[PDB]
């Protein structure tokens, strides 16, 4: 059967608004 | 300068909220992403608007 | 419904994995003139 | 899905009404299929 | 418009959607147009 995956959550960084 | 009301609205359906319950901070993480995306919206409306 | 089990699984979807075995296990081998042949026995069947 | 159970009490004054929305995530399952056999459409 | 930073967490169970109304009054201004030049339609 499946070795079904382990998933970790990470935020893909949006453009920095330091302007 | 009319300080017009910009309507920002975000929703997280219960199916997509309970589907991803395996993370202890899913609501927190999406909240931060939306905060920063609103900053980028302020910039992008200021120029592209 | 009192007899039916309840469980607080914190996941919307999952599988149930049972190990089992692939069949008969005990079998003498002529270890003097033959290797002790080894075979895996774990029939991991997966429900949903 | 405990923790995915929602029991929100929305006090919908717009309709002179109290709303109780209780969602629940359920999965009816059989722990052991060997010990589970049925008969469907028993013509008596 | 300070005070227009209107945050409302409408847990809209009626549509099974937790919501967030982040209404914000804003106005984009350039304080002085003396030092505000622009170029538009730059080919390359």
């Amino acid at each position: 059967v499946a070795p079904s995956v382990q998933q970790k959550l990470e935020t893909k960084v949006q453009e920095s608004s330091d302007f | 300068y009319r300080c017009e009301q910009t309507n920002s609205d975000t929703h997280i359906t219960y199916q997509k909220l309970d589907a991803w319950a395996k993370f202890a901070d899913f609501q927190t993480r999406i909240r931060d992403a939306i905060i920063k995306r609103q900053a980028l919206d302020r910039i992008m409306i200021g120029f592209n608007g | 419904l009192k007899s039916i089990n309840f469980y607080g699984v914190p996941e919307q979807e999952g599988e149930k994995i049972g190990l089992g075995v692939s069949g008969p296990v005990a079998s003498t081998t002529d270890t003097t003139q033959q290797d002790r042949e080894t075979s895996d026995i774990s029939t991991m069947d997966g429900r949903r | 899905q405990e923790g995915g159970r929602r029991r929100t009490i929305l006090d919908n004054a717009k309709r002179d009404r109290i709303e109780n929305y209780e969602s629940s995530n359920d999965a009816y399952v059989i722990e052991d299929l060997a010990c589970a056999a049925m008969a469907e459409n028993i013509a008596l």
